[PDB]
RNA sequence: UUCAAAUGAGAACUUUGAAGACUGAAGUGGGGAAAGGUUCCACGUCAACAGCAGUUGGACGUGGGUUAGUCGAUCCUAAGA
């Protein structure tokens, strides 16, 4: 995950499984006020979804990641 | 500590929501710090604290 | 005594009769026997070179008469068998036949 | 076979959670019974039949 | 010619380090103290800065001649109960605040930098060249100034315990450079400890040490050290190197215990004494025994002094870590913060998964074998020109640093550097507390330094982490301020300066460059009894010189 | 093969005599796992001796 | 099947190297379908098992990993219900 998020300045969250594409991409842009280019999802096996957010240019994903609490 | 419902209780709407949504992010926060460390007895007052608010607003 | 002299093996003389699935392996048992009686020592150890040449030929093909060398040398620290130490070597010749035994000074 | 549904998945991976052996610290409470859980399973021996 | 040239690199270190520290004392009290010039400004952004300058003025000296330079400890600007190592940065104001919303009744002011007066501030520096290292830590307290007159004094002398404290830990100092400056060839000592038989170990500096203290009425931190030091080998890595060929005396908790003959009680209650060897650390396990000064060498002279607020009896005084999770507990004086300083065991050769990751370990592995701090690394750093646009190239980078020595640190190629708070305890609490076991063990911290080296209490048989969990399981837990300083000697020989006998020369020391605050106060080292041998001790030291002693200091060197 | 005479020096770094031979790793090695993730039987007991 | 080296308290069997081999492309390979369901892989570890030993594992303990407007279901219908 931080291998992708330094390369393709990509993120990776966890997600309920009840929300969708849409829902993840309307609670990134309401609760961090970014621009999303590309939304993906995934259940793992272990019972829980993960979800891939790719941002646009003219943001980086560094910010948000430092911002947020977790490095 | 935390908050008791005898004092919460005498607020309107519109602030206790709006507390409710700042605590909501606090504990979003918490989650996302409580990766590393397996131990962190603070949520527990978070999670008292949202049942709390949510069931006088219901109320 | 670090001494080195240039020995003869046939396999002929103890490979005769014996199971055609096993007979790289006599011949590796029946070499290293033959180093302990000529030498009188503990601890034996091949030449991959030696191995080479006598799997070379096939498994069930080795040649007769091949030509070997031993050399002692004294074991490391902290071996609580003793010094004596013996390791072969191979070496090939234009004729199996006309050598015999020869002690080789140390250079 | 990469074609279950969604609640075989689910079931599976219930199964994959459950499968744990016992936390170290449980046997330092006080009057204490568990002593290796009995419903631990692996995929050699036994078959969950779904 | 290694006389010369070890003289040589030690005078330029000492020397820079002190107008490293006068430049920083005139900077702080320019912009906050002196004259109000409204350019008020926190604690990061000065130590970047200065950090910043020191790269300056040493990227001038041994350019060419070798190939090993560096800062060796990053100019820490603490406050209060801070123990050290507490560097800020300037990306990090936001997330400290929002981490310490929680409650930031008595360290708001020293966790956004902007210091409120009587802070107690204090300044700790280290500089390394060529694999030799000198260190430099003193204090400043700012209070406000009179508006009647100009010249800006304010009252002259100031009052306090603290400030009390701080006296005590510069006459403490002055004590003990007097008494390892008399260790040449001069062995005839100013006291009735010696002069004439008698090897100078660290029997008479503890004793010495232990009467000031008790004299000011003022505990010591267990963080003190004097040590000589070797190339390469400063003790600046606190516990996290092992260090085997020490001799040196340091003080802990266990030691200063009461004594089998102390006309106390203690609560002996018969406990065994502790037959259980000790965790096998190679370490010398303080030779109190063998101390006797030699020349050819450097030492390091650290003392720290933990003021004592009002408390009904006494206690213990040891340090506690600080987290940065706020998931611990809230406390009216709870502290968060991140620690900044991190070094990398060479010890354990291992790869990582990120572009990043490699390159800044890399950077890193040419960078020096000592303490630093994220922002020391910079293609920008040297800051030739003050701007703006500069200070937002190197955060945007400081961004994919963070990033990469957080990979670091999620796998093990880093050691995090502690940062510790003086706490008091007192001791019926230990007594009369819980000891399940003699041992922790506890095999779950980032590596090394399980036991800390000797065990916390040999006597009594207290392990750490049940001690720290008695500590914050109390009622009283008074916080208290330490004042710290430090500097380096250096002997010398006939040989070294033939014009003179073999002298002692003192780094990052000096009036010149530790000029105390203006203090003036009662309780000092009362008259009479048998404690008068420290006055008379200061008197000789005042006067040894017939026409001129055999002590030296450095000087600072203007800017152009 | 005196020009061989380059990495002769290169053998000498210095930074403590290359960190004083190997000490860290005897402590680091001790943990029963590696990284920086949470144990469920380790992290469950913190006292050595339990 | 053979020898050497290394690890390792301890090596006919663990790893590598040096040889000999066989499967001989309707293979002991490369993918998959039913089924299997975390066994894939990484790290520390071998009392229990791999009828023999195991320093090794498809074993033990802790974790990582599956990203679909275009691949299949979801759309339609047959014998049927």
């Amino acid at each position: 995950a931080m291998k992708k998020v330094e390369d393709g300045n990509i993120l990776v969250f966890q997600v309920s499984m009840k929300a969708n594409k849409y829902q993840i991409k309307k609670a990134v842009k309401e609760l961090y006020e970014v621009d999303v280019l590309k939304v993906n999802t995934l259940v793992r096996p272990n019972g829980t979804k993960k979800a891939y957010v790719r941002l646009t240019a003219d943001y980086d994903a560094l910010d948000i990641a430092n911002r947020i609490g977790y490095i | 500590a935390g908050v008791k419902a005898y004092e919460l209780r005498t607020k309107s709407k519109e602030q206790l929501a709006s507390q409710l949504v700042d605590l909501k992010k606090e504990l979003a926060e918490l989650k996302v710090q409580k990766l590393s460390r397996p131990s962190l007895p603070k949520i527990k007052t978070v999670r008292k604290s949202i049942a709390c608010v949510l069931t006088v607003i219901n109320e | 005594d670090v001494v080195t002299r240039e020995y003869t093996i046939n396999l002929h003389k103890r490979l005769h009769g014996v199971s055609f699935k096993k007979r790289a392996p006599r011949a590796v048992k029946e070499i290293k026997k033959f180093a302990k009686l000529h030498m009188g020592t503990d601890d034996v150890r091949l030449a991959p070179e030696l191995n080479q040449a006598i799997w070379k030929r096939g498994v069930k093909g080795v040649e007769y008469r091949l030509r070997l060398r031993i050399s002692r040398k004294r074991n490391e620290e902290e071996d609580a068998k003793n010094p004596l130490f013996s390791y072969v070597e191979p070496v090939l010749v234009a004729s199996a036949k006309g050598l015999q035994t020869v002690v080789v000074e140390e250079d | 076979a990469a074609q279950k549904s969604f609640r075989i998945k689910q079931k599976m991976a219930k199964a994959k959670k459950q499968n744990r052996p016992l936390p170290q610290w449980i046997r330092l409470r006080t009057n204490n019974t568990i002593r290796y859980n009995a419903k631990r399973r692996n995929w050699r021996r036994t078959k969950m039949n779904i | 010619i290694l006389q010369e040239s070890v003289l040589n690199k030690y005078r330029t270190a000492g020397q820079i380090a002190q107008t490293a520290l006068k430049y920083v004392t005139s900077l702080i009290n320019d912009s906050y103290h002196s004259k109000t010039t409204q350019r008020q400004l926190t604690v990061p952004e000065l130590c970047l800065l200065t950090d910043s300058f020191i790269l300056t003025r040493l990227e001038q000296y041994y350019k060419n001649k070798v190939n090993e330079r560096g800062i060796a400890i990053p100019t820490t600007i603490d406050i209060d109960q801070i123990s050290g190592g507490w560097c800020p940065e300037i990306d990090d104001t936001q997330n400290l605040l929002n981490w310490n919303k929680g409650k930031d009744s008595t360290f708001a002011s020293s966790v956004t930098g902007t210091l409120r007066p009587g802070d107690l501030v204090k300044i700790t520096l280290g500089v390394h060249i060529d694999g030799y290292t000198s260190e430099v830590s003193h204090t400043m307290v700012i209070y406000p100034v009179d508006e009647t007159k100009p010249i800006l004094q304010p009252t002259g002398p100031l009052l306090g315990g603290k400030a009390d404290a701080v006296a005590a830990a510069h006459i403490a100092m002055e004590t003990v450079v007097a008494l390892l400056a008399c260790a040449l060839t001069p062995e005839k000592l100013p006291a009735s400890l010696g002069g004439t038989s008698s090897g100078i170990t660290g029997q008479l500096i503890r004793t010495i040490v232990d009467t000031i203290a008790r004299s000011y009425n003022c505990g010591v931190v267990p963080g003190s050290r004097v040590r000589r030091i070797r190339r390469f080998l400063a003790g600046q890595n606190e516990g996290i190197v092992a260090e085997r060929e020490y001799k040196g005396v340091v003080w802990t908790e266990s030691h200063q215990e009461a004594d089998l003959l102390s006309n106390t009680d203690a609560k002996d209650l018969t406990v065994v004494d502790r037959g259980q060897s000790t965790p096998f650390t190679n370490v010398s396990a303080i030779p109190s025994d063998d101390f006797v000064v030699q020349s050819g060498e450097v030492y390091l002279i650290d003392l720290k002094m933990a003021s004592l607020e009002h408390c009904t009896k006494k206690g213990l005084v040891t340090l506690e870590t600080v987290d940065s999770y706020t998931g611990k507990s809230h406390k009216a004086g709870e502290l968060i913060a991140r620690p900044g300083a991190y070094v990398r065991d060479f010890a354990q050769t291992h790869i990582l998964k990120l572009k990043t990751s490699r390159q800044l370990l890399t950077k890193i592995d040419k960078q020096g074998v000592y303490p630093f701090k994220l922002s020391h690394l910079s293609s920008n750093f040297p800051f030739v020109h003050e701007n703006e646009e500069e200070l937002q190239s190197l955060k945007k980078d400081l961004k994919s640093f963070r990033l990469g020595m957080s990979e670091i640190s999620n796998n093990y190629l880093c050691v995090e550097s502690p940062i510790q708070i003086a706490r008091w305890v007192p001791w019926d609490h230990i007594l009369k507390a819980t000891n399940p076991n003699g041992n922790l063990s506890y095999d779950a911290t980032s590596t090394l330094t399980l036991p800390g080296h000797e065990l916390p209490l040999p006597k009594l048989g207290v392990s750490a982490i049940k001690l720290k969990s008695l500590m914050n399981s109390t009622k009283e837990s008074i916080s208290l301020p330490v004042a710290r300083e430090c500097n380096t000697i250096v002997l010398c020989d006939s040989s070294v300066s033939t014009t003179d006998r073999p002298e002692l020369l003192r780094l990052t020391g000096g009036s010149k460059t530790c000029q105390p605050s203006w203090i003036h106060s009662q309780h000092e080292l009362n008259p009479q009894d048998s404690i008068v041998q420290g006055i008379f001790q200061l008197a000789t030291l005042a006067k040894d010189k017939r026409f001129g002693l055999l002590l030296k200091e450095t000087q600072p060197m203007k800017q152009k | 093969q005196n020009r061989a005479a380059r990495k002769n020096r290169y053998v000498e770094r210095g930074s403590d005599v290359v960190f004083g031979d190997q000490d860290a790793l005897t402590a680091s090695t001790e943990n029963g796992v590696k990284l920086r993730q949470t144990d469920r039987l380790l992290d469950g007991v913190a006292d050595g001796s339990m």
